[PDB]
């Protein structure tokens, strides 16, 4: 399992490029692929999505209207076409792939960037500066615009860590779950519009930025990141 | 009230059940015949143009419009009651009798008269291939079929025990709702694809009679 | 047929040596057990007018 | 020689039979007629599941009583979130001819065998997407009738060839082989310990044997016809018995003989599938009658009928919490009522 995007680079203030991504690995047509923008020195951005079997295509607000997502389910891959490259595009462009069943992980690969060049819920969590301490209680916070409950049973709020130079990583799914191959000593917990990440015994491999994701209403909402210090 | 996951997962559901339907659609044009016997009475060689697909073995061919499936369900040596629910939607039962060995021409008899009269074979139609004539008519000389099967007259030739044989095993169906198609073969009949497509399609033709409240 | 017979011969030893009660209790368990988790069981007495499990 | 063995072994089953007798004072009637009936039950459709194109033989329900696994004739395995009547997962089987199904109680796999004299387990939680076969488990002589799990790493099957055998999923073999039962091995039920099971046969035993060993220690006794069900009682000291006579029974562990017999006079059909109450005082019973009644575990009385099956039910479960019962027939359409 493994994500390749290609194409990017240079473009002129109003011409177009059309990334494309590809799988080798997993089933592709069983995943709903997404895709994410990093803008060089900021947090993430949702952008795109196509469904399985192509059955619903979403697009965000700064989306609708100028770029289109395509997938090629015979080849395995992933299209964005996009239109009328502005300079606020110049972003890290991520392909994320996700399935939804019951006692699904959204979310849980990430394939490495495309740096692009062109010369609702609102979340906002925590500090971004925390003096980490290897070895400590460290609980970095999370708020939302609602509370993220719904009559399932299933509190939507998932965490991201972000390792420098790296794509961003599942942590916690749904509000408690954890990801597979994140460690016992992540956990998470809590309420309506009120999260916390309780890392106990932090260790090596832990520093970088923390980010949250709701997934209640589609049109996705982050969090700005909390930055682990030494 | 419904979720972003739980949309996608009715989604995912549409497209199990849409692939689901679609599978039923294609699998429902292949016709399934139960091949039965006594051992070695023909039942490796009843078609000559056949492929191969342990518990049961099976094969399949297709002829004209129609694909066929055939179920040998050798070396189940378990009760055969407990598993022949299995093979209760079967279109046809064919039969393979060995008219060479007449000491296991009774045991034959005996399965005949079991799997014509069980309740799940109450309405599923059974063609007849009384194989091996062959080397049965070559050695229907020495032998006058009285050793096996008394209580009879006749010139001992072929037709008049053929027609014996026939009879016996047809006298051992008690159903209203059941014919019994027989066909002698020998083990040089190409022609064997082309009766079992007759007598499948006649008796699919019956049975739609059957169900419309017709004979 | 003689190692069978061993087989047969052994086999009923196993329940032959050992006994545990005249039903003096292994009844009354019985009614002991369903009586205090009598409560727990939704099979018995429903109330489906807050919890609804299904629809 | 083998007269004196016989000989040997009617005076020993002659003094079993004498110490069951002796021991059955106060016996089953004014033991427990003596408390309240348990009342009248009404179960209404909640849930028809549907989208099966054959006839469903198996049905098991995980440990999270939300999940169910259903095994059917047309070669599919589908797994149904019962909460929404919903569709998880479609498993297409190599051999359609399928007599069981089951869930291990992590929820991280599921068991399917039939015709095949194969015991194919599945992997639900993989990183690929898609259910994939883990390992394939061969070495029967006969069909496969009902498999259990009791972790994620060991299976225990009955099969038809006269023996039972518990596997291994990692390197695929027989660690324990449960030889007896003369007939053919129909059902199985694992006690709340992962220590003991039961597992009935077509010559009419019911025997009781250990994981941790491989004999048995208590063959109960009493049936003229075929075994088809089998299920323990929650104490882990009790188990249920569903037959070919219409004849549905309680045994008891302890005492080495049989309890009260919930048998009616109209009813001839087989008995099919035997489940449990959580606190074990309602017993539901299949019915190839095109039925499924329920009865009580401590008397006898028809304290409801659930009906509505097209074709014979060949699969009855309940929950671990007991919420809900699942019913499922030929009729490709399988239900849960409350």
């Amino acid at each position: 399992v493994q994500l390749v995007e290609s194409g990017g680079g240079l473009v002129q203030p109003g011409g177009s490029r059309k990334l494309s991504c590809s799988a080798s690995g997993f089933a592709f047509s069983s995943f709903g692929m997404h895709w994410v923008r990093q803008a060089p020195e900021k947090g993430l951005e949702w952008v795109a999505y196509i469904s399985s079997g192509s059955g619903t295509i979403y697009y965000a607000d700064t989306v609708k209207g100028r770029f289109t997502i395509s997938r090629d389910d015979p080849k395995n891959t992933l299209f964005l076409q996009m239109t009328s490259l502005t300079s606020e595009d110049t972003a890290m462009y991520y392909c994320v792939r996700s399935i939804y069943y019951y006692g699904s992980s959204p979310f849980d690969f990430w394939g490495q960037g495309t740096t692009l060049t062109v010369s609702d819920i609102v979340m906002t969590q925590a500090t971004s500066s925390v003096p980490v301490i290897p070895g400590e209680s460290v609980s970095i916070s999370c708020r939302s615009s609602k509370s993220l409950l719904h009559s399932n049973g299933n509190t939507y709020l998932y965490w991201f860590l972000q390792r420098p130079g790296q794509s961003p990583q599942l942590l916690i799914y749904r509000m408690s779950n954890l990801a597979s191959g994140v460690p016992d000593r992540f956990s998470g917990s809590g309420s309506g519009t009120a999260f916390t990440l309780t890392i106990s015994r932090l260790e090596a491999e832990d520093v970088g930025v923390y980010y949250c994701m709701q997934h209640l209403e589609y049109p996705l909402t982050f969090g700005a990141g909390t930055k682990l210090e030494l | 009230t419904l979720s972003a996951e739980d949309k996608a997962a009715v989604e995912r559901s549409k497209m199990i059940e849409k692939n689901l339907k679609e599978d039923g659609i294609s699998a429902a044009k292949d016709v399934k015949l139960l091949l039965l016997g006594a051992d070695n009475s023909g039942k490796s060689t009843i078609v000559k143009q056949m492929k191969i697909i342990t518990g049961i073995v099976e094969t399949h061919f297709t002829f004209k419009n129609l694909h066929f499936r055939l179920f040998d369900v050798g070396g189940q040596r378990s009760e055969r009651k407990k598993w022949i629910h299995c093979f209760e939607d079967v279109t046809a039962i064919i039969f393979c009798v060995d008219l060479s060995d007449y000491n296991r021409m009774h045991e034959s008899l005996m399965l005949f008269d079991s799997i014509c009269n069980n309740k799940f074979f109450i309405d599923t139609s059974i063609i007849l291939f009384l194989n091996k004539k062959d080397l049965f008519g070559e050695k229907i000389k020495k032998s006058p079929l009285t050793i096996c099967f008394p209580e009879y007259t006749g010139p001992n030739t072929y037709e008049d025990a053929a027609a014996y044989i026939q009879a016996q095993f047809e006298s051992k169906n008690r159903s209203p709702n059941k014919e019994i198609y027989c066909h002698m073969t020998c083990a040089t009949d190409t022609n064997n694809a082309q009766v079992i497509f007759d007598a499948v399609t006649d008796i699919i033709i019956a049975n739609n009679l059957r169900g419309c409240g017709l004979y | 047929s003689i190692a069978q017979a061993r087989k047969l011969v052994e086999q009923l030893k196993m329940e032959a040596n050992i006994d545990r009660i005249k039903v003096s209790k292994a009844a009354a368990d019985l009614m002991a057990y369903c009586e205090a988790h009598a409560k727990e069981d939704p099979l018995l007495t429903p109330v489906p007018a807050s919890e609804n499990p299904f629809r | 020689e083998l007269d004196q063995l016989r000989q040997e072994a009617e005076q020993l089953k002659n003094q079993i039979r004498d110490a069951r007798k002796a021991c059955a004072d106060a016996t089953l009637s004014q033991i427990t007629n003596n408390i309240d009936p348990v009342g009248r039950i009404q179960m209404r459709t909640r849930r028809t599941l549907r989208g099966h194109l054959a006839k469903i033989y198996a049905m098991h329900w995980g440990t999270d009583s939300r999940l169910l696994v259903s095994a059917s004739q047309d070669g599919k395995l589908i797994i149904w979130d019962s909460y929404t009547t919903n569709k998880v997962h479609a498993i297409p089987l190599r051999s359609s001819w399928v007599m069981t199904c089951a869930y291990a109680p992590s929820g991280n796999y599921v068991a399917c065998g039939g015709l095949d004299n194969i015991c194919s387990i599945y992997n639900l939680k993989t990183r690929e997407g898609n259910v994939r076969v883990s390992r394939e488990l061969a070495g029967h002589t006969g069909y496969l009738s009902c498999c259990r799990f009791l972790d994620d790493n060991q299976i225990v099957t009955s099969s038809g060839d006269t023996t039972c055998a518990l596997w291994d999923i990692e390197t695929g073999q027989q660690t324990t082989t449960f030889t007896g039962h003369t007939g053919d091995v129909m059902s199985l039920s694992l006690a709340p310990d992962t220590r003991l099971f039961v597992s009935g046969a077509c010559d009419a035993s019911a025997k009781l044997w250990d994981v941790r060993e491989g004999m048995c220690r208590q063959t109960f006794t009493g049936h003229e016809s075929d075994i088809n069900a089998i299920c323990f009682f929650p104490n882990g000291n009790a188990f249920a018995t569903g037959s070919d006579d219409a004849t549905c029974r309680l045994f008891d562990l302890r005492a080495d003989q049989e309890l009260m017999t919930y048998s009616h006079d109209n009813i001839i059909c087989g008995i099919t599938s035997v489940s449990f109450s959580k606190s074990g005082r309602l017993l539901l019973a299949g019915y190839d009658d095109f039925n499924c009644n329920v009865w009580d575990a401590l008397k006898a009385d028809r304290a409801g009928v659930l009906a509505g099956h097209d074709n014979r039910v060949s699969c009855l479960g309940v929950t671990d919490d007991g919420m809900a019962v699942a019913t499922g027939s030929w009729d490709s359409f399988l239900k849960i009522w409350n």
